[PDB]
RNA sequence: GAAACUCUGAUGGAGGACCGUACGGGUUAUUGAUGUGCAAAUCAUUUUUCUGAUGUAGGUAAAGGUGCGAAAGACUCAUCG
RNA sequence: GUGCCGAAAUGUACUAUCACUGAUACCAUAAAGGGAGUCCAUGUAU
RNA sequence: AGGCAUGAUAGUUCAGGGAAUUCGGCCAAUUAGAGCUGUAACUUCGGGAUAAAGCUUGGCUCUGAUGAAAAUCAGAACCGA
RNA sequence: GUAGCGAAAUACCUCGUCACUUAAUUAGUGACCUGCAUGAACGGAGCUAUGAGGUUCUCACUGUCCCAAACUGUCUCUCAG
RNA sequence: GGCUUGUGGCUGCUAAGAGAUCAAAUCAACGCAGCUUUUUGAUUCUUCGAUGUCGGCUCUUCCUAUCCUAGUGAUGUACAAGUUGCUAAGGGUCGGAUUGUUCACCCGUAUUAGGGAUCGUGAGCUGGGUUUAGACCGUCGUGAGCCAGGUUUGUUUUAUCCUACUGGAUAUAGCAUCAUGAUAGUAGAUUGAUUUAGUACGAGAGGAACUGUUGAUUAUGGCCUCUGGUUAGCGAUUAUCGGAAACGGUAUGUCGCGCAGCUACGCCGUCUGGGAUAAUGGCUGAAAGCCUCUUAAGCCAGAAGCCCAUCUAGAAAGUGAUGCACUACGAAUAAUGGUAACCCAAUGUAGAAGACAUUGUGUGAACGAAGGUACUGUAAGCAGUGGAGUGGCACCACGACCUGUUGAGGUUCAGCUUCGCUUCUAGGUUUC
């Protein structure tokens, strides 16, 4: 043909434009269609990406070559602290789209939520936001608005934010009433909370306003949203790399070595007519920091965090904590966690929003037996010889 | 767990590498550091950091 | 034809015109590999054998009876490292293969040196005569 | 060794011999850099020659349908059928 | 030339047309050859 | 004075394969000094020839030979990545 | 048109015909000769030595390539002039 | 390039027969009618104060006259492999040997089509060919010279301008968070083995299929746990210089190993159902008292194609929720001041500049400590019935190196983790 040879297209056309996303967390596009009936049951939940190990699973697949054999599998580990419900929204259906019918708020609001409505907290003397404390306006107002949500709004979503949690300053010894208290940050830094909104897929609408009002001003944990064996979609922003050449960005073949003005380029931008560069053509620009979803990530185990028996499995009868000895770029993980199979989008420290998958697998890998023999807790700097500190003294008890 | 050929340390599953020798030796290794010092026909009795050193060197 | 099974996607070490040793006593000192059997087209990509790949070869150095002919090999040891799903990473000291007929019966009597696991696990006749499997 | 002479080792230092230096003489390749040059012919790495038919300085001879040319229509003050 | 863009009757009277189709000289292309699609129709027999 | 992504240019290094790249091994890589072996077809008998192909080379403590000579050559221990 | 040479740095037809070379050769080498248009100081046949000369293959070695990647020096980026 | 289509390519109409018998399963003469601009002609309209001329390399998009994949009908269709018609351009269409080649021709593989975009693509490359000046051969010419006859050596310039495209910012009708989602793009596609099965079918030879399971190739998005590549952190070492050693310089030093970071040769995801259609197959049923998928009304089944679902961007679609701040039925139409932001100061979750993100009295930064963690591989100095030996006094000199102190010493966030009041934290301008 005219091309002179046939070879697939370089790079996907559906993930344009390849530019930066300014979202700090995974913005959810579309929630699963409500089954209707059943129970409302929350869907999405935020977890921070803590790090990564591998695990030695023992496999049970009938009619395959790995029947009753061991299989090493990489595992990301998202830390998930239990997050706090605050608000509640309706959404009326209209000809234009879904449009909102007012948010109700809780009785008080924690000052982690007040951070969101300032860029300069440290300057602010008044710090007056959410002054819904006045008794006459707030109490009367909610029962008016909660009536309007029964009338109009079909879809109902629950506003909720991450617990930054509280502490005592420096050398004051903690657990004492005279001491002034203050917000501890995350493993990142931040005290300002990640507010989301979470669709409740429970039938009747009216039924939802029992559940979403029962859940209001109470912390949610992970164990009553997801369950072990669930396929989960991980939504987040990927890993920023700045500007990039045409060769590395789109994965093209670089030119001959003999080229004047260098070879790290696509040679023909285009033909004479049309007299114009096309959108389709590969080109120099941003790489990474792209918002992405990824489908069908299994969760192997769910955590809790003095016994510290979470790291260890049924076998061995030795208790090992999940954090690898020495902790890189993160923190210990003294919270609920999720051993997700394989990769998850974004760097360490990033807020990933999890989500239940939109439609169901029929693949047998989806409904497999999980059974972990044994997990790595060696250090990542760089080659790790000892799984635990306990091993150390026994292996080399006398030092200096 | 596998004990190494060179060095004589323990290491756990999903680490290191194996070089199957001629005359059918299955020799596991700790790292590239241990593999590379084996590849140049060096003794573990002379190299200090190893564990097979420290048996015959009396500690 | 005499595979009974399939591969598990190893690292491929042996692109076209990789001359390798022959384990068998048939009389092939070397085997200049031409193409891998069961390989699809792609622009500028050299087709590359790993272990347990039915390959097309010429014996270059050997007996005058065998050489200057096209024949079916099979790869046994790879030298380049690859990851088993178990987690272990394995390579050999040398590249080596053996010649087979169109039926999938082994032409030579017995193997010199070791063989890989998935070569034996796939091909039965190479497993049926080998000094050690790894 | 009958002889005519011819075997081994040293001595010797011949050759338009060979390898190889330079602020020497040339200018092969990268068809590299530069090509709004440092430069109206350069730079880097590589390459050729290096006691000779060698290089080079000053003085001196040959002048335009002429000069000179180990000859390319080469050169004759960035100018040459 | 007269639905609107666009000034001027989607004029009055009378016949055809269903097709991812047709639509104003020079002019911006289409033929030989087919069709119980529909309307109009020539000669005979029952 | 401050940054360090991309790209140009000059450089080290790259698993497995080893010219499949390309008009073309262009480029770069390998080889290399010295001592002791050992050197083919062909030849105008002068060459080829550093043909090719092997080995050894450090440090330290000594011993011996040749000179006038404070130098240079040969040999042996012991030492470690 | 003698001797040599002969699809040649000359052979259009032509990717001539038959071997060797390769897994595969319009290339390379050796034969045959209906030499479009070979040929003897218009010099013919020859290649020991020499060649920054032209061309084919084998061994060694390699980012030329499968298939790219990382790091380093000076610029490209920002500011003052 | 345009017009034209002889020539080249592609397709109709007709049948005179091939095809055992039988024109129309499949070929198709003698004729006749068209289409095409992917061949080459013909012409001289444009360009001679110059549109850089062949092929290859690299990347994009488009056409269908479909080879494969999706779905269907015919048959000289038993099976399988075939021949052939229709709808379909979403995806796929290749590694090499010689040749400058386009083309051709062989070896090999996952079965295997052809084209366009100034014969796409030279301020993107290459310069092998073609086409200068040097030179050789052969025929021709008295000669200078000639030759789609052959051979060899022969300079490939400029973007900093305007658009186009790629990413990133800034002005407006407050400040901030959380949302809606018009519109634009869209992604998965192929295939082996196994089960059904040596079964249906067939005299035998042979030899299927829907569905399920399980791998792979290729493309795509993401990741660094392992593995491999790279690496001024440690150690070793050549020549020389600092009186020796120590610890260093220089040769942008050489070798060995090497966290972090990036990266692939590594690792994970690619699920999944609608709606209306194209071909085509059906139902009921007239026209045509029979019969017909509609060539009529009505109804059903129906493609990898189109539109949705999913995923990427997104209110100059100048929008919205929440916080603070200043005048009337309906249906048919063969009917009823003071806030706030930004500067500034760090940090990194990120970066060319802008921006984005987080904090700014708090372990935030700087330092320090960890039987926290790494990398290197046993510091110096001292001691030794250690040590091939040589030299001297009546056991001391010089001695690569080895044993002990010593898994020591050095380095360890700069983009690593834990906790510690040791030390330090200030100002400036607009906005409604």
């Amino acid at each position: 043909s005219h091309r002179k040879f046939n070879a697939p297209r370089r790079g996907s056309l559906g993930f344009l434009p390849r530019g930066r996303s300014h979202a700090v967390r995974g913005r959810v596009r579309s929630w699963p269609k409500d089954d209707a009936s059943q129970k409302p049951h929350l869907c999405a939940f935020i977890g921070y990406k803590a790090g990564m190990t591998h695990v030695l699973r023992d496999v049970v697949r009938p009619n395959s070559r790995l029947h009753k054999k061991e299989a090493c599998e990489p595992v990301t580990i998202l830390e998930t602290p239990p997050m706090f419900v605050v608000g509640i929204i309706g959404y009326k259906p209209t000809v234009e789209g879904l449009k909102p019918v007012t948010t109700v708020w809780a009785s008080y609001v924690n000052e982690e939520v007040k951070r969101n409505y300032y860029k300069n907290w440290y300057q602010s003397k008044a710090r007056k936001a959410f002054s819904c404390l006045s008794n006459g306006k707030a109490a009367e107002k909610r029962e008016k608005q909660l009536e309007e949500l029964q009338k109009e709004a079909t879809v109902i979503r629950v506003i909720a934010h991450t617990q930054s949690a509280k502490t005592t300053t420096r050398g004051v010894d903690a657990n004492e009433q005279g001491a002034k208290k203050v917000l501890k940050g995350n493993h990142l830094g931040q005290k300002k909370a990640h507010m989301i909104e979470i669709q409740i897929n429970g039938g009747d609408v009216a039924a939802k306003l029992n559940y979403a009002k029962s859940i209001l001003e109470k912390e949610i944990k992970v164990a009553d949203v997801f369950t072990e064996g669930e396929q989960i979609d991980t939504i987040g922003v990927g890993k920023g790399f700045g500007w990039e050449g045409v060769i590395h960005r789109y994965g093209t073949k670089r030119l001959q070595k003999k080229t004047h003005r260098g070879r790290r380029k696509v040679a023909c931008i285009g033909p004479w007519n049309p007299a114009r560069v096309l959108w389709s053509v590969a080109r120099y620009g941003q790489r990474g920091c792209h918002h992405r979803t990824e489908m069908n990530k299994r969760i192997y185990r769910i955590g809790a965090a003095k016994i510290n028996e979470g790291g260890s499995t049924s076998f061995d009868l030795t208790k090992k904590s999940i954090n690898p000895m020495g902790g890189p770029h993160y923190g210990l993980v003294k919270d609920d966690f999720l051993m997700i199979k394989g990769s998850v989008v974004g760097t360490v420290k990033r807020a990933i929003t999890l989500r239940k998958t939109i439609n169901i697998n029929t693949r047998r890998i989806a409904t497999e037996e999980i059974n972990l023999k044994w997990i790595d807790t060696a250090s990542k700097f760089g080659h790790g010889r000892f799984q635990t500190k306990e091993e150390r003294s026994k292996f080399l008890g006398k030092l200096k | 767990t596998e004990i190494c050929g060179f060095s004589g340390h323990i290491f756990h599953a999903g680490h290191g590498r194996v070089h199957i020798r001629e005359d059918k030796h299955l020799m596991a290794f700790e790292s590239r550091k241990a593999f590379r010092m084996w590849e140049r026909k060096r003794n573990p009795r002379k190299i200090a950091w190893t564990e097979h050193y420290r048996h015959d060197h009396k500690k | 034809t005499g595979q009974q099974g399939t591969k598990f996607a190893m690292t491929a070490g042996l692109p076209v015109g990789a001359v390798i040793n022959c384990c068998d006593n048939s009389g092939a000192k070397n085997m200049f590999i031409i193409s891998v059997r069961g390989h699809k087209g792609r622009l500028n990509r050299l087709p590359a054998a790993s272990v347990s790949d039915l390959i097309v070869v010429t014996c270059k150095k050997g007996k005058p009876a065998l050489r200057k002919k096209v024949s079916m090999g099979v790869v046994v040891r790879q030298r380049a490292i690859w990851r088993r799903k178990d987690g272990v990473v394995i390579g050999f000291q040398d590249n080596a293969g053996v010649i087979i007929n169109d039926k999938g019966e082994m032409k030579g009597s017995a193997i010199t040196g070791p063989v890989a696991k998935e070569a034996a696990e796939l091909w039965p006749k190479v497993a049926s005569v080998a000094p050690a499997v790894f």
